[PDB]
């Protein structure tokens, strides 16, 4: 690793992507009806999003926490866990960000090219019930972040650390979707399945 | 290193 700071333009491209990327799991994988969703033009595409205010709310809150740390280079994964009715969790949508040594050589532009590479992510994920199983009814969500070895940033919005519940997923398979490469970070959207559910 | 999560539930609807 490297240890340079994404610094806020590249945190604030990071925190909106995974806005709408949350919204888009949350649709694919039915976590929510389509009646809560109307489409919404992102990264010019039309992406269905959520039009319940306080799930918006409490999805850009928990983004609003993760921004500061991705502008210091402080977050290694924030993954979508979706949990059953058991609370167990049966799929996660790991957005995994690191910063190899040598990254920048012969990597890619983010900020030149948003939409070109992000939008790559959005297809994946809206087509990724081709290598998904269908989920069991009554799934929820919550969001899940890693941070560095070496957050409380909203009124009324605490973090806890995650259980052994949130986390534990027997023999998962594991299905890579995206891998984006660019100046200052490295970002790649695998998805992490519970074997039978 | 965590992992952290947002101690209020995901809303239902």
């Amino acid at each position: 690793r490297q240890d340079l700071n994404f610094g806020q333009v590249v945190a604030d491209v990071l925190c909106e992507f995974l806005e709408v990327a949350v919204h888009l799991i949350l649709y694919v994988r039915e976590v929510y009806p389509v009646g809560i969703f109307q489409k919404r033009k992102k990264y010019n595409v039309p992406v269905q999003m959520s039009c319940h205010p306080e799930l918006n709310q409490y999805i850009q809150d928990t983004l609003h926490c993760v921004k500061p740390l991705l502008e210091k280079n402080d977050v290694e994964k924030v993954v979508v866990v979706i949990l059953d009715k058991e609370h167990r969790p049966v799929e996660k949508f790991v957005f995994e960000i690191t910063q190899p040594p040598l990254l920048s050589i012969s990597s890619d532009s983010l900020l030149s090219h948003v939409e070109q590479l992000l939008a790559a992510f959005i297809l994946k994920i809206s087509v990724c019930d081709a290598v998904l199983d269908h989920n069991p009814p009554g799934c929820t969500f919550t969001v899940l972040v890693h941070t560095r070895e070496a957050i409380q940033v909203i009124k009324d919005f605490p973090w806890i650390l995650a259980d052994e519940q949130d986390v534990h997923m027997h023999d998962p398979r594991l299905i890579p979707l995206k891998t984006m490469t660019s100046d200052i970070l490295k970002m790649q959207l695998y998805v992490e399945e519970r074997a039978h559910k | 290193s965590g992992p952290w999560k947002p101690a209020k539930p995901a809303p239902s609807v």
